[PDB]
RNA sequence: UUGACCUCAAAUCAGGUAGGAGUACCCGCUGAACUUAAGCAUAUCAAUAAGCGGAGGAAAAGAAACCAACCGGGAUUGC
RNA sequence: AUAUUGGCGAGAGACCGAUAGCGAACAAGUACAGUGAUGGAAAGAUGAAAAGAACUUUGAAAAGAGAGUGAAAAAGUACGUGAAAUUGUUGAAAGGGAAGGGCAUUUGAUCAGACA
RNA sequence: GUCGAAUUUGGGUAUAGGGGCGAAAGACUAAUCGAACCAUCUAGUAGCUGGUUCCUGCCGAAGUUUCCCUCAGGAUAGCAG
RNA sequence: CGUGGAGGUCAGUGACGAAGCCUAGACCGUAAGGUCGGGUCGAACGGCCUCUAGUGCAGAUCUUGGUGGUAGUAGCAAAUAUUCAAAUGAGAACUUUGAAGACUGAAGUGGGGAAAGGUUCCACGUCAACAGCAGUUGGACGUGGGUUAGUCGAUCCUAAGAGAUGGGGAAGCUCCGUUUCAAAGGCCUGAUGCAGGCCACCAUCGAAAGGGAAUCCGGUUAAGAUUCCGGAACCUGG
RNA sequence: AAACUUUCAACAACGGAUCUCUUGGUUCUCGCAUCGAUGAAGAACGCAGCGAAAUGCGAUACGUAAUGUGAAUUGCAGAAUUCCGUGAAUCAUCGAAUCUUUGAACGCACAUUGCGCCCCUUGGUAUUCCAGGGGGCAUGCCUGUUUGAGCGUCAUUU
């Protein structure tokens, strides 16, 4: 599905804060919430090159 | 167990307003009941007596209603049909099937002919 | 950039254009489905062909005025000169064209002798009664081929 | 201080319950919610809401009438009652 | 859950110059 | 506040009816799954936010 | 004094209809910037995204104030 | 004739197989966070059948040790299998400011065998 | 430090982001302010930094020429199989 | 050389034990790897000729989950303070009762309320988890009970302000406006028409601290009272 | 020599990898055209002998009528005539009904379970005050009805 992988409002932190630099969920109080969000190594990301 | 749709209908419209409020006056002894046994399951049986009596009154006084408005033009919404509300609205197959005086002769004159080419 | 010895490619692909691929997947159940929808029309308008009768014409072009191919319908001077009129050569399977004009003598007798040839190979069942049983020809076209002259 | 101390001061609604949608969004001063635009006669829905319009769309509840139609279309809108055979 | 935060930030200063 | 809404009294009705744990002979029955109520709230551990 | 006409009003007047939802496809209005140009402003992304109005099972188009320059074709739509 | 990531009813695949596939195989837009717009998870598997361990004994009890059900408790509702990191006991071995590795042989333990 | 006033303060109410509010510090606008917060365009672009998963056999370099808003980058000739 | 899946064949292996996991036990290959014995387990899997690909990890301050050393270590040190006996209990520094020594010291560590919370209030049973020690106790867990009004509030009025209508803008979502360029409606004399006459605010929302019709004492409950009971009063409408 | 530290094995721990499973997802294909003032989509609160939730339903509340089938439901209890029959059942089908408070939401309002007016009828000695029961009162626009306004305007009586 096109959509898969993407339906997510994550941002990178950036550096500073002893985290890599790979966009994360925002929020709170959620167990999501600070995740590896759109990359294709991060769980619950999108898979390399989606198959068309 | 329980009263019966179809033996209901044989009543008259006096005896089912006896009957609703007999109904009425047991369920109301048998709740004062339940809060000394531990389960009282008949009270079900009660309940559901009252809903076939209300149904049956309510459908006799209906037909009265649809035996007063009989072939008159305007008859209450609730009687009407309760298709679509598009179909509702759209030409009945009367108006639909208007055509002109023009259009009429043309279609005598000139109709579809069958034929087959083999011979 | 612009690397090595090779074609100059012009590749218009910077819109978003995997918004609108077409993959024809259907190519066979619209094949299956034209040829029911054909069945269909056929036993709906029986024992009348699915076709209606086309005239003869020549393409307009110099790339292609040396053939003839199929046409529209036949116009109003080739439906009189065939003993018909307009309204009734509709009704019998007979296409007319109003706004075709005829300019040239071969064409119109070619057209004129496919009409009166047409016309001795039909039955026209009477508007009321019974009607013969005959059997169904599909094709018109086939019936009557083009031929180049 | 901007924070423990501030938030102690913390004991006034901005929002109350929509009597539309039920969710606590009704803007108190401004007499509208931020969820679902009551008092204005439509839904508020935007294209860039995707999850929003999810959330509430058609099919979420409970269709107390909706979803009954297409058994009606199946027998043609049909009126009486069985025969009886 | 247990959200995290910039920890400190300031109190470092600024060096060398 | 003492002073309350009816509207606001009639969701409090409805929090304290639901403060129960699992009726335990659901637990008998055929294909079971439901091990625990998983919706049970507490004045001390999460707030309503009516 | 009485009766018309024109125009404009009021009724819990008799019978009707419109809003809201859905919105993948359809008919319009409005409308960007990221991006490409190894910079950048015309250009590009794009007559796109977002915003707004309006329908159906299809919608829209349609029987030429068309194409042509030929030995001339002949409504519309799709490949 | 043409369009259809929506609604309804069907048939399929060289597709994914529980960190995969939709966010959701489960009371999933659920619990939970934010004043609000909004954000938004983890979580499937005893056995063919509960036959889910009657009764005896120690303890205040939870539980333990027996007895029993089952093809199997090396299946006991902390339940198919049950890896690794990390850990307890038993056995063997070395150890003057790290440990581990390469060539060769002594010592201990262990392995195979031509066989006629 | 000040403590009868240019005083302290509750509730109600108005002002909304290139806008407000400011006895003016670029201060405050929900722990965010030399331009708040939320979703989408969006997987924004990167000549720059990091990473890029099995074995064996044969061969095997370059940091140089010319052109470029060219100097941490490319085209071009060379070296290479 | 190895992995998921596909077409053909070996009439391939298998509940008399397929796949997976463990094994300083054995053999083959330079290697990637392949093969056998034993233990554990329980329902499917492989050789060879071909086809196909979401096909091989030590790293990326990589993603998600699990777990160490540091380590029984840092520490559990503000607000003057505790002690003696009996009772309950398997168990008492921490519960109940009695005695003693102290503190808040009337801008209290006392007695009530507003916002906010939502059953925490009271009773019986009760200790797995929570009260960073303990627990027989508890604002915890299980099961019930409890909030009584003509007089107290809301309701009614209007304040800063918000906002229908009549209208004018705007492609439109909607903007301006509040008595404004509007034919803007309702009472009485009398008889539901009718004879008159009087009267133009202009809808409505906006205060549980502002304006405002009317209730006090005594008794009573495990938990309610200016609300219940006894007695004695008062205001509005009719 | 022990303890202690380290390497390996057997058993037992911590953890949930691997293997085998699957009423889910995902892409392709075929057919159909059906929401709302006759009150929709959505929301709030309620309903069972013993339910908190998902599912169903609406004071006729896990449901009422009607049609088909023809002995169940099940966690415990109950029903027992409901077993050669106008009849069991969280059965299938569904054409007749009910459908609380709301929502485009429509008497006016609504951080209020706030405040009105009209019609029929019942009780309080009551057309006027009070209570109960039933039925109503939004706005824009079209076609007609009735009642009107204007020296805009025609004829006619005097």
């Amino acid at each position: 599905s096109e959509k898969a992988g993407h339906q997510t409002s994550a941002e990178s932190w950036g550096t500073g804060r002893a985290v890599a630099r790979i966009p994360r969920v925002g929020g709170g109080g959620t167990g999501r919430s600070g995740q590896g969000a759109f990359g294709n190594m991060c769980r619950g990301g999108r898979m390399f090159a989606p198959t068309k | 167990a329980g009263v019966k749709a179809y033996e209901l209908r044989t009543k008259s419209k006096e005896q089912l307003a006896s009957q609703l409020v007999d109904l009425k006056k047991e369920l109301a002894e048998l709740k004062v009941q339940k809060l000394s046994r531990p389960s009282l399951p008949k009270i079900k049986t009660v309940r559901k007596s009252i809903a076939c009596v209300l149904t049956v009154i309510n459908e006799q006084q209906r037909e009265a209603v649809r035996q007063l408005y009989k072939g008159k033009k305007y008859q209450p919404k609730d009687l009407r049909a309760k298709k679509t509300r598009a179909l509702r609205r759209a030409l009945t197959k009367f108006e639909a099937s208007q055509v002109t005086e023009k259009q009429r002769k043309k279609q005598i004159a000139f109709p579809q002919r069958k034929y087959a080419i083999k011979a | 950039a612009i690397s090595k010895n090779l074609p100059i490619l012009k590749n218009h692909f910077r819109k978003h254009w995997q918004e609108r691929v077409k993959v024809h997947f259907d190519q066979a159940g619209k094949k299956v489905s034209r040829r029911n929808a054909r069945a269909t029309r056929a036993a709906k308008i029986a024992p009348r062909p699915l076709d209606l009768l086309r005239p003869v014409v020549r393409a307009p072009t110099v790339k292609y005025n040396r053939k003839v191919r199929a046409g529209r319908g036949f116009t109003l001077a080739e439906v009189k000169a065939a003993g018909l009129t307009a309204a009734y050569a509709r009704t019998i399977g007979i296409a007319v064209d109003h706004r075709r004009q005829n300019r040239n003598q071969e064409i119109f007798d070619a057209n004129v002798q496919r009409l009166k040839e047409y016309q001795s190979k039909i039955i026209v069942f009477p508007r009321n009664g019974k009607a013969p049983e005959a059997e169904q020809v599909l094709s018109a076209a086939a019936t009557f081929p083009i031929a180049q002259p | 201080g901007k924070g423990t101390p501030s938030f102690g001061k913390r004991h006034n609604k901005s929002h109350t319950l929509c009597n539309r949608c039920g969710r606590r969004s009704f803007h108190v001063q401004k007499k509208t919610c931020s969820s679902c635009g009551y008092p204005a006669a439509k839904t508020r829905s935007y294209n860039w809401g995707a999850k929003a319009k999810r959330r509430h769309t058609t099919g979420t509840g409970r269709m107390r009438y909706l979803k009954h139609v297409s058994r009606r279309f199946k027998n043609g809108f049909q009126t009486g009652s069985a025969s009886k055979a | 859950h247990h959200p995290r935060y910039v920890v400190l930030a300031s109190h470092l200063g600024r060096m060398m110059m | 506040a003492a002073q309350k809404s009816f509207r606001i009294k009639q969701k409090m009705a409805k929090a304290k009816k639901q403060n129960r744990p699992l009726p335990q002979w659901i637990r008998l029955r055929t294909n079971n799954t439901i091990r625990y109520n998983a919706k049970r709230r507490n004045w001390r551990r999460t707030k309503m936010n009516i």
